[PDB]
């Protein structure tokens, strides 16, 4: 159907190209807000427990 | 002393979705090119039942022709 | 009904409930909004765990145990 | 149309990167909720009983 409206496949592949990056974008973005969150809740209640957060940390 | 049911966590970065997956796959350069055909098949020929040439395509005795058939010239 | 097993069930069911929706939630909408929302979750989270820790020294030890009371109980029942 | 169709036989790869990007994010975007309908499934119900 992209064929029968007539027109070069480079401007298809130019929007499966951009429509990825944003979707992979998007996953970065959600990554980094999980990934900051954790961090910022691991470093919020590091008063809790001081040997919970020690192992923890060793184990990683 | 352990806490119960610790276990070990898997590989430290495997095949994961953060991963940067065009450049892990080798697809780069085509992107950083690509960020009408038609046009470009334009430029061969003159222009572009293309309502049935569609319709054709949407279901998927040269000689002895030529004798057959006779058109008058004028 | 001032009771200190439904105190301490209650907490613990507030904690399943709200942090399976807020993983969720996270994942679900996506620069000032994610920040915010990663301190005021650990905040909640954090005061719950607080609070499952204090409930457990309330309650009474091993000993005076419910065999007790019934015989406790037997001697009150001749007075 | 044929010749469009040969012009995009060696174009066929970044397409199919892209394709199987977004599903694989699709794939995973259904075990996200799947994961977080399980805790609110138990929640519910599981806790009650």
């Amino acid at each position: 159907e992209y064929i029968d409206q007539g027109r070069n496949p480079q401007l298809y592949t130019k929007e499966c190209l951009e429509r990825a990056l944003a979707k992979n974008e998007q996953v970065k973005g959600k990554i980094d807000t999980m990934k900051k969150f954790k961090s910022l809740l691991i470093q919020e209640l590091s008063k809790v427990f001081p040997e919970d957060m020690a192992k923890y940390r060793s184990i990683r | 002393g352990p806490f119960y049911l610790m276990r070990e966590l898997p590989g430290s970065t495997e095949l994961t979705g953060s991963t940067n997956l065009i450049t892990h796959y080798n697809l780069e350069q085509a992107y950083n090119k690509f960020c009408d055909l038609p046009g470009m098949i334009d430029l061969p020929g003159s222009h572009d039942r293309s309502l049935i040439e569609k319709p054709p395509i949407l279901s998927s005795g040269t000689m002895l022709a030529g004798f057959r058939l006779h058109t008058g010239p004028l | 009904m001032a009771d200190r097993l439904t105190q301490l069930q209650d907490a613990v069911n507030s904690l399943a409930d709200q942090f399976c929706n807020a993983i969720g939630v996270l994942q679900q909408c996506g620069a000032n909004p994610t920040e915010e929302y990663a301190q005021l979750f650990a905040a909640l989270i954090a005061r719950t765990a607080k609070d499952i820790d204090v409930l457990i020294d309330s309650l009474p030890s091993e000993e005076s145990t419910a065999a007790l009371q019934a015989a406790s109980l037997y001697k009150l029942e001749e007075e | 149309r044929l010749l469009a169709l040969v012009k995009w036989a060696n174009n066929a790869g970044k397409v199919e990167k892209c394709a199987m990007i977004s599903s694989f994010l699709d794939q995973q975007a259904i075990l996200f909720v799947d994961t977080a309908d399980r805790l609110a499934s138990l929640a519910r119900d599981a806790l009650v009983h």
